[PDB]
């Protein structure tokens, strides 16, 4: 379940997604186009180009509905939209070539029903797909991660 | 007159002092700003 | 409960409540009126707008009849005079519209009945309303929580 998430409609194309985390709407900056919900679109997002992300306070009518971000990231399998993804050696890893362009902004879900990260894209070394993701250090510092030769989706 | 108004000396000490004061403020603001942009860049790499 | 909490009357119409914790009487400062007791109302009040609350101390005949204070604030549901409330990630959240105007000053009680927060008011929105309750740090230092757009009740 992840209905508290919203894709961006560009020319009627789901070129990306966005998630309301901690009462702030976050979408990839690279994902061109307008968000689905008109009330969310009224938010004048603030960009953070180093993260390829833009953020802004969701309006006062749905900040209660926000997903809870998750600091803890123990090694294991994490829920997604395309089933679930493994997290290994500090990076989310996914079956080779599953998922791709348009999946940016899809949140990754803690089995407890919380969001641990938002995906930007991926890469393949040849054995497995490695994902690029925004993350949070144990301290709580928000970070972006991008494997070698990362491709945004 | 017995000597030319060489610009390097036509500026009075007080006047030249205020000129260098204003340009010092501007130059320091731009240099410090650049240094702050450099230091801020290091912030994320120090904690990832 | 009402055993240790009391209603306030606007010349005859209830419009607020006051709470006694550790013998300290406490009431939201924006609520006018007098407590429905002749001993409690007689106590002088000290007020601080940064806490939106005023306080006094009960006579020694009722030193034993006060809510016990606690700062053990693990995330989870807590009991409240109008049904349970949820506390999580540093936020107190409750079903929509319950309480409202004149309901401020209602305390929140531990499983053991220990008080954990006092309602100043809150914001009404979405699936849940968030209360602007005055709580304390883990160090036991009072803090005022004022989620954006909250209103005094």
């Amino acid at each position: 379940e992840s209905d508290k998430t919203f894709p961006i409609m560009l020319n009627g194309q789901v070129n990306g997604y966005a998630c309301v985390v901690g009462g702030r709407l976050m979408k990839p900056l690279h994902v061109e186009g307008k968000i689905d919900n008109e009330q969310l679109a009224a938010v004048k997002l603030k960009k953070a180009s180093m993260y390829d992300l833009e953020y802004g306070d969701v309006p006062q009518n749905m900040k209660s509905d926000t997903l809870q971000y998750t600091s803890d990231k123990p090694p294991g399998f994490y829920n997604w939209h395309h089933g679930a993804v493994q997290y290994e050696n500090g990076r989310f890893t996914v079956p080779r070539g599953v998922g791709g362009k348009g999946d940016s902004g899809r949140p990754i879900l803690d089995n407890r029903g919380r969001v641990v990260a938002i995906v930007l894209g991926g890469a393949n070394e040849g054995t497995r797909t490695a994902l690029s993701v925004v993350t949070w250090n144990q301290k709580g510092v928000t970070i972006k991660d991008t494997p070698e030769g990362s491709e945004p989706w | 007159h017995k000597v030319d108004q060489e610009f390097q000396a036509a500026v009075s000490k007080t006047s030249w002092n205020w000129l260098l004061a204003l340009f010092g403020g501007a130059s320091s603001l731009i240099v410090v700003g650049l240094i702050v942009l450099v230091c801020s860049s290091m912030l994320i790499n120090t904690r990832r």
